[PDB]
RNA sequence: GCCGUCGCUGGCAGUCGGCAGAGCGAGAAAGAGAGUGGCGCGGACGCUACGCCGCGACGAGUAGGAGGGCCGCUGCGGUG
RNA sequence: GGGCCCGGGGGGCCACGCGUCCCCCGCGAGCGCACGGGGUCGGCGGCGAUGUCGGCUACCCACCCGACCCGUCUUGAAAC
């Protein structure tokens, strides 16, 4: 999720 | 027109002379055909050095490409017509061999239908 | 439709970046760049409209197929493939043809062709070895060099302008009937000009090194007491 | 001898290769102007 | 060379019944199959079973 | 339907994408942390003479832990005694070698081999060109080459040994799996010493090959490695 | 059943041939010829052949009907396909495919169909 | 590199195809499970399972033992 | 020196999200390049019909190294  | 074979590889053999029997030379009596020497004091079975080999294990062709006649194909006897339609769908791997027996009137008619079944025969001008 | 750019790290040795992973990141600025998230053909006919199918399947099956290959990765066709060239070769150097018809004589290097083949040509109206392509490995390359920097070497003398053309004359029926041999390599007046060209401009140098000529116009070839390990060309 | 059969087995022996090369290009360098700032030496 | 000894290499177990009969050749192809694409460890020791000799597998009495 | 198993298969597929990231970003500072500890094992050893060349006095430097083994005589007229126990070294073979870890029940027993191996104390270079040129496995029972770490790991994975590097770790710096690590690693086989034995059946002490030679191991392994 | 007198002809049939290392079969509708329990053309419910036409041209197809099992004479149908080189070939592939019939067999009739029209042509 | 023996008491019946969905090499005991509520009709080979395929290790030998011989000789019942 | 080189005031990091609670003070798509699960060329040139191309084996000959005559009893045989 920290991609985005 | 020779009729190809589906790959053609490499053939390698390990070893090409016969393995002539111990002593095949100085007699008639002792045939080329190969034994084992089992005597005590043998010079051969001990493996000296410099003298006649022995046939090993070792000396096995690969199995990729044994039996295979230098043409590519390995080989089949066949005894009249009937016996090719069994090697029509070996055709780019096999070939076929009429035997020695068959007549010159039945070998015309089974080279004139391998011909047509595009396999290939290792004697087609034999007879005659 | 971004604009390509060239790798931003240089290589400092093959298959390892000058920069690390993280220098690459911050250089790059992927930290503002996150995201996330025919066969058939109607055709008419003379009657309605056909489903013309492309690629129909194949009208034979031959016995036996040879099953498909495993794949590699570090193979290449020669044409994609990286030409190498000895430093002790550059423009202009002297280089000793020694399997060739033109065995054991000096040629003027021009340049290396695509394909990896040197463009040589010595001096015609001395040594008689026009425009031609040599391989490096054969050809000795003596450390004599003139200044060939200022020489327009023609653009169209490509590794195709110099690949052999079959005669292709066999035999026909026409020529059973007249027959001709089986014809010559008639040189191209295309090949002369350039030939002559390439002359008028390299000649002219190397009639200004004393003896050059003469030293081109020689044969190299052992004599006794000589052996290549021994001296320096 | 296999830079990415390396890779494959150890995956910092890249960084633990770009030093020792950036290092030792740096120690040559270091090299060079000391022994390019004595022959100023003996010179001056 | 190696100094090893190859007094124990041949493992002497049955690989296979000595008998011909089709009856008992299909038997131990179904039961080859299930004693390898199982986990079961009962399968291999009935699988191992169908090729002991007659002296081996002996009969079981009613009681 | 099949657009639900499509993107599930894709999260299956994605979890063992980064299940494969996280185990690259562990081996990658795990090696990290160990050229960490190569580095103050190696500069403490030289601090710790220093200190004592100081006040004058002597450090001894710790008996070493490790040993690397090679047979150098053949298998054609051992005694009993010293063929059990060059087939308890897993030496069976000349020019085989492996590690052995020191203590008074191992060095007695290179001490009844001695005239049939030359045994001494590796290098940290020559425990990584033997585990990455010469290393197999034993796996299965099978000399299986270490090619990828998930031959390592799915063995003694168990022990928190996962990559080529924690294997070299553990058998440089003898840790508490080392039985099992050292026993993991099928008996090197090395060729024949290039340039060539000093006398193969005279001590080293004697001018010869066979026996201690503590640090000059090393020559030999990169002659014959 | 099968498997049972395939166990029973694997060996001691008549038409098992073996010579020169090889070991061909002359079933009647055994195509490929060679001896296996897949291509054997006696001992299945559902067999397939493909035989030339008894004329010069075409090639005749031979399934075997399922209700008539123990029924030699009523057991077998036949269909002479005397077409192109390309429509016979797709006749045999859908003879098999749509019917599902024995679906393992396609391109080894399709190898053979292809062998029949290949010895039919001009020779040269 | 090739032959062979031994071991893995290894793998393959999954050729599961428009009644289709093409996988089980991956470090971590176990389901690419169910339901319950918030156009173009196409896809190599294989499998004599006593068969085929993959991995490693091994290979001396008299007396002696065992196996495999699509090695050979003569006749018999079948079958080509 | 070690403590993530404890804490305060020019080069390399397999570090780079927002929203808190809190002690320490689960799918981003593409596009290529390759030291990456064992070789390919999408590189070429020469000669070839009455004298030449190929044939390892098989016939004769030459030369270099090796090379004592087999069976047998025997601790031991090329054995005077
Ligand atoms: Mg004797
Ligand atoms: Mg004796
Ligand atoms: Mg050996
Ligand atoms: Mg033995
Ligand atoms: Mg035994
Ligand atoms: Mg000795
Ligand atoms: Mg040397
Ligand atoms: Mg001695
Ligand atoms: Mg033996
Ligand atoms: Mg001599
Ligand atoms: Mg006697
Ligand atoms: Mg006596
Ligand atoms: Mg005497």
């Amino acid at each position: 999720r920290g991609l985005r | 027109a020779a009729l190809r074979p589906l790959v053609k590889p490499k053939i390698v053999k390990k070893r090409t002379k016969k393995f002539i029997r111990h002593q095949s030379d100085r007699y008639v009596k002792i045939k080329r055909n190969w034994r084992k020497p089992r005597g005590i004091d043998n010079r051969v079975r001990r493996r000296f050095k410099g003298q006649i080999l022995m046939p090993n294990i070792g000396y096995g062709s690969n199995k990729k490409t044994k039996h295979m006649l230098p043409s590519g194909f390995r080989k089949f006897l066949v005894h009249n017509v009937k016996e090719l339609e069994v090697l029509l769908m070996c055709n780019k791997s096999y070939c076929a061999e009429i035997a020695h027996n068959v007549s010159s009137k039945n070998r015309k008619a089974i080279v004139e239908r391998a011909a047509q079944l595009a396999i290939r025969v290792t004697n087609p001008n034999a007879r005659l | 439709k971004g604009k390509p750019h060239c790798s931003r790290n240089p290589v400092l040795v093959r298959g390892i970046g000058r920069y690390s992973r993280s220098a690459m990141y911050s250089r790059k600025a992927l930290y503002k760049r996150k995201y996330a998230a025919l066969a058939t053909v109607t055709k008419p006919v003379g009657g309605g409209t056909r489903v013309v199918k492309l690629r129909k399947m194949p009208r034979y099956y031959p016995t036996e197929d040879v099953p498909r290959k495993l794949l590699s990765h570090g193979k290449k066709p020669f044409s994609q493939h990286v030409r190498k060239l000895r430093a002790s070769i550059t423009p202009g150097t002297i280089l000793i043809i020694l399997t060739g018809r033109h065995r054991g004589k000096r040629v003027v290097f021009l340049k290396q062709l695509s394909s990896g083949l040197l463009l040589v040509t010595g001096p015609l109206s001395l040594n008689r070895v026009p425009l031609r392509r040599t391989h490096q490995k054969f050809v000795i390359a003596t450390s004599t060099k003139i200044d060939i920097s200022g020489v327009k070497i023609p653009k169209h003398l490509t590794d195709a302008y110099f690949k052999k053309k079959k005669l292709r004359k066999p035999r026909h029926q026409e020529g059973e009937i007249f027959d001709t041999e089986k014809e010559k390599y008639e040189i191209t007046e295309q090949r002369k000009v350039d030939q002559k060209a390439v002359d008028s401009q390299i000649l002219p140098k190397i009639k200004a090194v004393p003896q050059l000529q003469g030293y081109l116009r020689s044969v190299f070839a052992l004599t006794n007491g000589v052996y290549p390990h021994k001296l320096v060309f | 001898k296999n830079l990415r059969i390396m890779l494959k087995l150890n995956p910092y022996a890249k960084t633990m290769r770009r030093n020792t090369i950036l290092r030792q290009a740096r120690n040559h360098k270091l090299r060079v102007e000391r022994a390019a700032a004595a022959l100023a030496a003996k010179s001056d | 060379g190696v100094d090893i000894r190859h007094n124990k290499d041949r493992k002497v177990r049955r690989k296979e019944p000595k008998s011909q009969d089709i009856y008992l050749r299909l038997l131990v192809k179904l039961y080859r199959f299930l004693a390898r694409r199982t986990n079961s460890t009962f399968n291999q020791v009935v699988l191992k079973r169908l090729f002991m000799s007659r002296t081996n597998r002996p009969p079981l009495s009613l009681s | 339907n099949f657009a639900e198993l499509k993107i599930k298969r894709l999260r299956k597929k994605f979890a063992q994408k980064m299940l494969r990231k996280a185990r690259r970003k562990l081996i990658y500072e795990k090696a990290k942390h160990y050229h960490k500890e190569y580095r103050q094992m190696y500069r403490t050893e030289i601090r710790m003479a220093r200190m004592a060349r100081k006040a004058g006095n002597f450090y001894v430097p710790a008996e070493p832990k490790l040993a690397f083994v090679i047979r150098i005589r053949g298998i054609n007229g051992v005694s009993p005694k010293v063929r059990k126990v060059l087939q308890l070294l897993r030496l069976r073979q000349i020019f085989n070698g492996t590690f052995v870890k020191l203590n008074k029940a191992s060095i007695n027993m290179l001490r009844i081999v001695e005239p049939y191996i030359a045994w001494g104390y590796p290098n940290l270079k020559s425990v990584n060109e033997l585990i990455y040129k010469r290393g197999y496995g034993k796996i299965n029972k099978k000399r299986i080459a270490l090619t990828d770490n998930t031959l390592i790991a799915r063995s003694l994975g168990k022990y928190n040994i996962i990559c080529m590097e924690d294997l070299i770790h553990e058998i440089y710096t003898v840790g508490k799996h080392f039985k099992e690590a050292n026993n993991f690693l099928w008996p090197f086989k090395l060729s024949s010493p290039r340039g060539g034995m000093k006398k193969k059946t005279t001590h080293f002490v004697e001018g010869g090959d066979a026996g201690n030679r503590e640090d000059q191991i090393n020559r030999l392994i990169r002659r014959m490695n | 059943s099968a498997h049972l007198q395939w166990m029973v002809v694997r060996n001691c049939s008549s038409f098992l041939i073996k010579r020169n290392k090889q070991t061909y079969s002359t079933e009647p509708n055994n195509l490929k010829a060679r001896n296996s329990f897949r291509y054997n053309g006696l001992i299945h419910r559902k067999t397939v052949g493909v035989e030339p036409a008894a004329d010069g041209k075409g090639v005749v197809v031979v399934m075997k009907r399922r209700s008539g099992q123990r029924k030699p004479a009523t057991s077998y149908v036949r269909t002479t396909i005397n077409k192109n080189a390309r429509a016979t070939l797709s006749s045999i592939r859908h003879m098999i495919r749509k019917n599902k019939y024995h679906p393992d067999l396609r391109m080894a009739a399709i190898r053979r169909a292809s062998a029949i029209l290949r010895s039919q042509k001009p020779v040269m």
